[PDB]
């Protein structure tokens, strides 16, 4: 497989480098009649490297579709409040990408800036200016936000809960492009998942194969609820690499024990024994339980950080 | 005027001295031969010495114009597929390419002009060709007057 | 009378292009 | 540091150097000791003498004051002090989370040499074990008194600052304020610094000790106040006095006075313009906050 | 004094018939001269035509690769691959393609532009038995010689 | 070599029977020059006829190129800007270019193949150059002596 | 006979004594001739340098041209627009400078190289007062006779 | 130069109209 | 000296040309 190896590093080129436009006529896959659209799948698509699109639709080719509607999104999905069927329009796919990015201090102070004796006070024009400056550094969503006068105010909260249950829905939307059987995932999914946004190398990925083969660990698999603890528990980074490199200069072994208690004490998240012993499949020194704890460190923050 | 007739009764004198007319005349001419043959030999090894000094230079110049050409295009492409993509190196490449040509072009303008300049303030200050082109011309004239003798 | 020569040169050369090219990737995607 | 250490340790025994209370705040004040006296070197019962007579001093924030030469430091205390100035409180309280989980988070006196050797990275008794355990080890450190103590400490040394710049007139003159703040920074731009203030510092103003107090809690929660001048600077509109007032009620979380804030705004205007030089200022700042 | 007798000498060898003895020598002489040039003529055109050729198959070659770099690249922005994946590609080919016949032209090296094709073709050669110098002052002497005889015809 | 000697022996008593020697000769070398002035006209007619007729030729040759370069131009340019976008006719335009160059290279191929075909030809089957200039050399050397005669 | 009558008017007028006056005469003609050509050399280096003036000063307004296009082009690609809308743009200027560049060319129109330099710029600029043709043959005739001189001298 | 505009425009404006009728055509 | 004083002016003029255009567009 020549051709897809080539495909699929252009792919990544565009992702990385090219115009938030091309991106989107690149990646969508819809033309409705004359605009187009990208199902929620293709969202995720354009934001997860090594994704191979349709051979067919690729760039500047799309399944025209003729104007009850097919629904593209689950009831009480995230994408389904954005007006279509659950369609993503170029106008929201700026939107909803620039809310996955930017971290959650950041909305925090723009919104306490722009607002008269508010904390969490902001109307169209100040949700403009904070947009505008955020992206430097939406349609149908309106009434959602500030209802249909279009003059209530968006609390600092309920933005923060609607970016909250967009990045939720983004991973369960990852999680199922993997094709879970019963609700489980392959440990070597799981860390292609966690390595995705990682090194290109898949050696590591070979060696944790091997040594979950040698483990009896392989085969056994993680369920969804699994994986969203986990990311709960990466989004304390910070503090998680400060408490080990603590317990590293202390004396401490980092043993499985260490992090389920540094997990449980700094993070407020139960983790189960496979989740770690996942990590340590793919993050040991050569064999020893010993964690390699700055490397662990930069890729988790590479991929949380979606890049 | 009457030099000029005294040289024409000379030579009439010096052909009717001859004897073996059309041997030793065929000697004198071989002797003439091997005497312009002689004197020719400097002005050609001065006109190799010139040939060679200044097709090396040339030679030399061009290598390093296609060097200097291939380093581009391999830094070029090295930035275009691994560093960046050519979504955001295309107007770098173009302008490079750009920039190449005009000063090749600026080079050749630029020697054109010193050479010319150097060459009319040489001229107004001041191996003669024409003596070695007229050379070649009379030793040829005379191979063939040879040759006609022979047979 | 030239012209003939001129497609018979060309045309043969650009269908050799294609059938080449055609070739070399199919040997890629093999190997 | 360690320099620094030896250059102010004023008691000694066996070949171990010591600090005071007395000595320690005169380290944490000035880089070099004002009377090069002599270390005296002590003995066993007379270093143990040294801290009998304690206990007199008061729980609150003249601990340190009230204790004068009557304590003992080791040279790792020492360290573990300095670290408290300077850095932000917060990564302590994780150390607090690593060391015990599901407890009230003590430590027994190896535990209190442990905390001190990771943090700032048998035994004699010391002011603050005896202090935090009671006086044989009998009570345990819970997180709230150290928070505690630690608010004293900064309390402590900030009214020691306010009271070294009045000279004991009880209030300030701006122009000391602009003192105490460009001090530190030693690269040479203070002169039209000085300039600037001196034009717009219209003197007969006056600040108390709470707005000095304030104005330092500022100084160590400064990176919100970056982030919202970045922020204005992409919006590409020149930060005003005003909107630096919103930043700094942003980033603090407390509603500073007109006159200080007017002042700062003052003295950090670079340029002719109402706009805040806040690269300097935040360099300026950065110096402050790391003595 | 000398004019009586270089009279005498004009009329003891030069007859005074020798008019139509300078025409019958010039129209003999010209023949001589043009039997003698041949050979030099025929080596030239030999040595022309055999340097002719090896241009005329080097241009149609240089055509047939041109054609078939057109093909390759045709066929592969247009049914393997897409054209923006393979623009880039198509680029540097393009500038590989100029190099290469720059690479071959460092590598490779009216009627004075005849004279100096033919002082060329001569240095190229070093083949003897055609002397060029020699070929050209003869035609010269040809040439004059016939004006002459355009002259003496009248 | 009697024939030689004979000719001297005229032209020697030509040069001696002369009266005048500065004055007739100055007459007979104007008379020779305007009749060799005479003679060359017919070859510089010729020539300049012919030059005309091959230049010509060349002159509505290159003003069809650009014309059909500026035709080519405009079909592009519409093309790209008014009926299709640019991302469409990004290929057609760098194949179109690339069809160009090929046919102006095979223009010149041909032109040159077919006119050295047909003079080796006709050289090999087969206005003379060299007399007209043979003719140029003694008129040119004709009006110098006479330069040199008269001041 | 006639032999004898050549002989005693070779004592007569060549009087024998033409050896040293011969090297006397040439060494003189020799300058003579000089001075005789000096005017055309001069008149042909004046009409050179007129036409190499306006070479180089047409050079330089090319590159000057060349540029402020290219200064031109860079600005738009990056300051005032994106390269998106700049791409039809800069290859069409391209195609018009090309254009421009071969309508020039078709408005203006080793010693056999210089001699066909030097014929065809008199054939242009034909003006009185220097004639090619009498300056080769002068040229020729002078290097002959440094040529005898040389020989001569020994 | 006149000469030069008057054989430029036309072929330009015919090659506009070239591709127009050859698009309509296609 | 000749080439970078010929170059550099024409190209910012070409530069302010530019812009001056756009403007007056
Ligand atoms: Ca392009």
């Amino acid at each position: 497989g020549f051709r897809d190896r080539k495909v699929m590093e252009y792919e990544n080129r565009i992702r990385a480098y090219s115009t938030p436009d091309k991106i989107f006529r690149y990646f969508a896959t819809l033309k409705v009649i004359a605009e187009v659209f990208m199902t929620p799948e293709d969202f995720v698509r354009s934001i997860t490297p090594n994704e191979k699109q349709p051979e067919h639709l690729g760039l500047d080719q799309y399944i025209i579709k003729r104007f009850e509607r097919e629904k593209f999104a689950d009831e009480g999905s995230i994408f389904y409040t954005l007006g279509e069927c659950g369609l993503i329009s170029f106008s929201d796919y700026i939107f909803l990408t620039t809310v996955l990015s930017t971290p959650q201090r950041n909305f925090e102070i723009a919104f306490k800036m722009f607002d008269l004796n508010g904390d969490g006070e902001v109307d169209m024009e100040e949700f403009e200016q904070v947009q505008s400056i955020i992206r430097s550094q939406c349609s149908a969503l309106t009434t959602y936000f500030f209802g249909a006068d279009l003059k209530g105010k968006l609390t600092i909260k309920n933005f923060l809960e609607f970016q909250r249950k967009l990045q939720h829905d983004v991973l369960k939307l990852e999680f199922e492009r993997h094709d879970p059987v019963d609700g489980r995932i392959t440990e070597r999914q799981f860390g292609g998942m966690l390595l995705a946004y990682s090194g290109v190398q898949s050696k590591k990925l070979t060696a944790m194969q091997r040594q979950l083969k040698k483990h009896f660990k392989e085969g056994k698999g993680l369920t969804f609820q699994e994986v969203e603890n986990f990311f709960t528990f990466l989004k304390n980074i910070n503090d998680v690499d400060t408490a080990l490199s603590f317990y590293h200069m202390a004396g401490a072994s980092l043993d499985k024990v260490t992090m389920q208690q540094v997990a449980r004490t700094v993070a407020k998240v139960e983790l189960s024994d496979h989740v770690c012993d996942v990590v340590f499949a793919l993050f040991d020194c050569d064999g020893n339980g010993e964690l390699s704890n700055k490397e662990f460190v930069s890729i988790m923050k590479q991929r949380l950080m979606r890049g | 005027g009457l030099s000029d007739v005294k040289t024409l009764v000379n030579q009439l004198y010096e052909a009717l001295n001859v004897r073996e007319h059309q041997l030793q005349k065929e000697v004198e001419l071989t002797t003439q031969l091997e005497t312009l043959q002689q004197e020719l030999l400097p002005l050609e090894e001065k006109k190799l010495e010139l040939e060679q000094v200044a097709n090396r230079r040339s030679n030399w110049m061009a290598w390093a114009g296609l060097g200097l050409m291939s380093v581009q295009f391999g830094i070029l492409a090295r930035l275009t597929w691994w560093e960046y993509s050519w979504d955001i190196m295309e107007p770098v490449t173009y302008f490079v390419t750009y920039g190449t040509a005009m000063a090749a072009y600026a080079y050749f303008v630029l020697t054109r002009e010193e050479y010319i300049l150097n060459d009319v303030r040489d001229r107004q200050q001041l191996f003669d060709v024409n003596q070695y082109n007229v050379l070649k011309d009379q030793i040829a004239k005379l191979e063939l007057d040879l040759k006609r003798l022979r047979d | 009378f030239g012209i003939i020569r001129l497609i018979l040169t060309v045309v043969p050369g650009l269908l050799i292009g294609a059938a080449i090219s055609k070739n070399i990737a199919n040997f890629l995607e093999e190997n | 540091r360690k320099q620094r250490f030896m250059q102010f340790s004023s008691l000694e025994h066996e070949g171990e150097y010591y600090m005071t209370p007395r000595d320690f705040l005169f380290s944490v004040m000035f880089e070099q000791m004002e009377r090069k006296t002599s270390v005296k070197k002590l003995t066993k019962k007379d270093i143990e003498d040294t801290l009998s007579g304690i206990q007199t001093a008061g729980c609150g924030s003249t601990f340190f004051r009230d204790l004068g030469d009557k304590g003992l430091i080791s040279y790792t205390e020492y360290l573990f002090l300095l670290t408290i100035l300077t850095k932000p409180h917060s990564g302590f309280h994780v150390a607090f989370k690593m060391l015990d989980t599901d407890g009230n988070e003590m430590i027994e006196k190896r535990e209190f040499f442990k905390l001190q050797k990771i943090i700032s990275k048998p035994e004699i008794n010391t002011t603050l074990q005896m202090r935090f355990f009671g006086k044989r080890g009998q009570r345990k450190l819970h997180y709230k008194e150290f928070r505690r103590f630690m608010e004293n400490l900064q309390t402590e040394i900030q009214e020691m600052e306010f009271l070294q710049f009045s000279k004991g007139l009880s209030f300030m003159r701006k122009e000391d304020f602009a003192e105490w703040l460009l001090f530190f920074t030693n690269t040479e731009n203070k002169d039209i610094y000085w300039k600037n203030v001196r034009e717009k510092l219209s003197a007969g103003e006056s600040i108390s000790l709470d707005e000095f107090k304030s104005f330092c809690h500022f100084t160590t929660h400064l990176e919100d106040f970056a982030i919202a001048m970045q922020m204005f600077s992409l919006a590409h509109r020149p930060v005003r006095l005003a909107e630096f007032k919103r930043a700094v009620k942003v980033a603090t979380g407390q509603e500073l006075s007109n006159n200080i804030l007017d002042t700062v705004f003052k003295i950090f205007d670079l340029d002719g313009d109402e706009c805040l030089s806040h690269e300097e200022f935040l360099g300026v700042l950065k110096n402050r906050m790391h003595r």
